[PDB]
RNA sequence: AGCGCCGUGGCGCAGUGGAAGCGCGCAGGGCUCAUAACCCUGAUGUCCUCGGAUCGAAACCGAGCGGCGCUACCA
């Protein structure tokens, strides 16, 4: 049962924006149920739905479908909300797309960690998901920090430590992500050997190569050498290209040759 | 029942294979005939010159059976910048009986020594009379010192002239005085197209290119008709070429030199470069015998320019890890042929048109770089490769102090600048160093019709040089 | 040969995470005396072949298909 609100609280807040999933039309306007929260319902106004003239409602509206809007007045007592649509910037168009990006991800995988153990949403999202919103602000970073380093359950009080183990067996099954950085240093070596500098440089770089992400030099023009790495952790993968031209740099710079640079490590 | 490689591969054993050159041979009783050399490496370098649009691959390809790639996806077509090579074997039936003129044949590089007949009726075996190596040579305007270097390569010319087209085509006269300029007087005369023409038209063109060289330096190059689309009269070709064109001489007195003209790394994409090769060199032999496991120097080496801006060449010396004539890796190396040196060099300086025309040499040599050089030079009377409708065929005139003349010293292409000319000599600056051993002829190349133009030939008499920085 | 891309519903692009998406199309209908404009509803497929994870994959990954941009014909 897909309930209780990503946010720490079932209600909007005033100036926000939100996705929506439309439901019907009335003639007056559209109550119509928000997704970025739980359940409530709320209208958004045919005078303030389209950004050109309304003249449809089917081909804007797209009942069954996924529109942005923001939410203008709020309803604290039982529960309604006045929303709007054509206020929608086009920088928050963006943003939404990402926000609702990543609590869709959060919410599908606690979804299915419910559906598993066959217990609500809400004690498995009060025990789990608000300790690590508080924390790092959104649950979505602690499961890529859990991914990499596994500090992230301490202190955090599941209902049963299955449902840990199990919550972190999915996480290693869904959310694999590494990053293609790939650069191109340019070769400029005429001097007197140089094939044998290749192979001591590249039997550099496979020696320092760690066991959890490799290190091939691949040959795509005899000026252009590529370096394409695996970053599985995003930040030291440019660290092992820079340490790779150091050792290239130390290689060339006895021989009698020189080389030159294109594309720095970026990903 | 069995499969066209099952075949093929029998006969292979049977017409004896492939045979491995032994390490050490007693050189001083070979010759270019004897079976150690003729099995594997070439003895008689031969050219195909023409028009444009003409064909010099399909001819070349009709000849032997070996491709050229004419690569970059836009000279497939129009013109190709390096050279289209093949491999031709030729090879003549041991029994009387079979006729003269087609017992003549032309196989791949990768033929055994003594293939089947194929004519039907005759049980005899083929013979390798003597093995050639075919370059095609771009045949247009725009691409002149290419064409200076094949004639360097080059010790026999083929000449192709079409039928429908004009009779006196002006390329071919200019390539035919080009090779002349290379003392090269055994040329054949080939006709392109034959089939489109009549009885009459055919012999009316025979008389034109009579005609035509009359008063030139050839004297003796036979005409040959031939298709390039039917593959017939292949076996008149490698008759005449047998037949008329002998081997220079090229023995072991002679010191060791090489003329690098092409480049070709050897370098996998895709593949770990822990099983890679270094950086190869095409080039051919003139004088000298080369060994694999030796030590090779390009002289003209690096050209760096320095805060001044004078030259700083350092020589290239590397090892020599594989030697390559036209089927296999040998280990020793007959003068008078192409081989791809290949050695421990950075595969950047193989890649592109970059050892185009230059010269290599063995350890216990040292060629000297030039920077201002003396040269005799003679010019001729009407300009050649130009089509000037029907008005005075253009004089060439004279050299000009400070002008940018193309001096293609035998291959290698050079930019000289006149400081000073007389009668009949001139000197030169050149900006990209140009080595000097003995004596290496010399074309020269002009611009006044947006293009370079051949004037005359040009001998290296004096020069200052530098010697080269360790 | 190296990698970047693509793989429609007919053409052009996007979504990849709950299974059918759009504009252009095409058919039918609507407004109009009438046409275009405009508004509705559709029926067309293996989002390229074969597998692993999972209630779930077309999405993520993997073990190859055809064409595209640079590198380049790499003995
Ligand atoms: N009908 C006919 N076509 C020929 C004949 N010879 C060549 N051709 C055609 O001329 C066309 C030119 O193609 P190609 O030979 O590859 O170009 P190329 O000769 O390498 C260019 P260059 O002459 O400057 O070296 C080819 O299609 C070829 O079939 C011929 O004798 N008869
Ligand atoms: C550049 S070396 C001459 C061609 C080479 N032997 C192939 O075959």
């Amino acid at each position: 049962t897909s309930h209780c609100r990503f946010y720490e609280n079932k209600y909007p807040e005033i100036d926000d924006i939100v996705m929506v999933n439309v439901q019907q039309i009335a003639e007056m306007g559209a109550y119509v149920k928000l997704l970025e929260y739980d359940n409530i319902e709320g209208m958004i106004l045919l005078s303030e739905l389209s950004r050109r003239r309304i003249r449809s409602i089917q081909k804007l509206i797209r009942v069954g479908k996924n529109d942005v809007a923001v939410v203008l007045r709020v309803d604290k007592e039982k529960g309604y909300i006045d929303l709007s649509k054509r206020r929608v910037s086009s920088e928050d168009i963006i943003k939404c797309e990402e926000k609702y990006q990543k609590s869709k991800t959060v919410h599908s995988i606690l979804r299915y960690c419910a559906e598993k153990f066959q217990i609500p949403l809400e004690e498995l999202y009060k025990t789990i998901a608000w300790p690590l919103s508080r924390k790092f602000g959104h649950a979505y970073e602690a499961f890529k920090l859990s991914i990499i380093d596994e500090t992230v359950w301490e202190g955090i009080e599941p209902p049963s430590k299955d449902v840990l183990d199990e919550l972190k067996n999915y996480i290693s099954k869904r959310l694999t992500p590494a990053v293609k950085i790939r650069a191109d240093v340019e070769v400029s070596c005429f001097s007197y050997e140089g094939i044998d500098a290749i192979k001591d440089a590249l039997k550099s770089a496979e020696d320092m190569s760690t066991e959890q992400m490799q290190v091939k030099v691949k040959l795509v023009a005899a000026p252009l050498y590529v370096l394409t790495t695996q970053a599985l952790d995003k930040q030291k993968g440019i660290e092992q290209l820079e340490s790779a031209i150091e050792k290239i740099t130390e290689v060339i710079t006895k021989y009698g040759g020189v080389c030159n640079i294109t594309m720095p490590p970026k990903a | 029942g069995e499969t066209e490689e099952e075949k093929r591969k029998r006969e292979f054993e049977e017409g004896g294979g492939l045979p491995e050159q032994p390490l050490n041979p007693d050189f001083s009783k070979l010759n270019p005939l004897s079976a150690e050399i003729i099995n594997r490496q070439a003895t008689i370098n031969i050219g195909t010159i023409g028009h444009v649009a003409h064909g010099k691959s399909t001819v070349v390809r009709a000849i032997s059976g070996v491709q050229t790639v004419r690569f970059k996806d836009e000279l497939e077509r129009n013109i190709t910048i390096k050279l289209g090579y093949a491999n031709a074997k030729i090879y003549k039936c041991q029994e009387p009986t079979c006729p003269e003129p087609d017992c003549y044949r032309s196989f791949k590089s990768d033929k055994e020594i003594s293939p089947k007949c194929q004519r039907p009726g005759c049980p005899g075996r083929y013979k390798l009379v003597r093995h050639v190596s075919f370059v095609d040579c771009p045949g247009h305007d725009i691409l002149m010192s290419t064409m200076l270097s094949g004639a360097a390569v080059m010790d026999a010319a083929l000449l192709l002239i079409a039928g429908n087209e004009s009779c006196p085509q002006p390329q071919t006269s200019e390539h035919l005085a080009a090779i002349e300029i290379m003392k090269l007087k055994h040329v054949i005369i080939l006709q392109n197209k034959v089939d489109l023409m009549r009885e009459e038209s055919a012999l009316e063109h025979q008389k034109s290119i009579l005609k035509f060289i009359r008063g030139t330096i050839a004297d003796g190059a036979p005409i040959v008709p031939i298709s390039a689309q039917l593959k017939y009269n292949i076996d008149a070709v490698n008759e005449f070429i047998v037949k008329t064109i002998p081997v220079p001489p090229r023995d072991f007195m002679i010191s060791p030199r090489l003329i690098v003209i092409r480049s070709f790394d050897v370098n996998k994409p895709g593949a770990e470069i822990e099983d890679l090769k270094g950086g190869v060199a095409g080039g051919s032999i003139l004088n000298g015998v080369f060994k694999l496991g030796d030590e090779i120097e390009i002289r003209p080496g690096i050209v760096t320019k320095d805060d001044k801006g004078k030259i700083q060449c350092k020589p290239i010396f590397s090892n020599i890890v594989s030697l390559f004539a036209e089927q296999n890796d040998l280990k020793f190396a007959v003068p008078g042929g192409l081989i791809g040196v290949g050695t421990k060099v950075d595969p950047t300086l193989c890649r592109a048109d970059r050892l185009v025309g230059q010269v290599v040499g063995a350890k216990g040599h040292l060629p000297n770089i030039y920077t201002d050089i003396e040269i005799n030079y003679f010019l001729l009377r009407r300009l050649l490769g130009v089509k000037t409708d029907g008005q005075k065929q253009a004089k060439v005139r004279k050299l000009e102090p400070n002008e940018v003349l193309m001096v293609n010293i035998g291959s290698t292409a050079t930019g000289a600048r006149v400081v000073a000319v007389k009668a009949d000599m001139a000197r030169l600056q050149l900006t990209s160093p140009a080595c000097t051993e003995i004596n290496e002829k010399i074309a020269l190349s002009r611009r006044i019709e947006k293009h370079w133009r051949l004037i005359g030939w040009a001998t290296i008499k004096k020069g200052t040089t530098l010697e080269p920085i360790a």
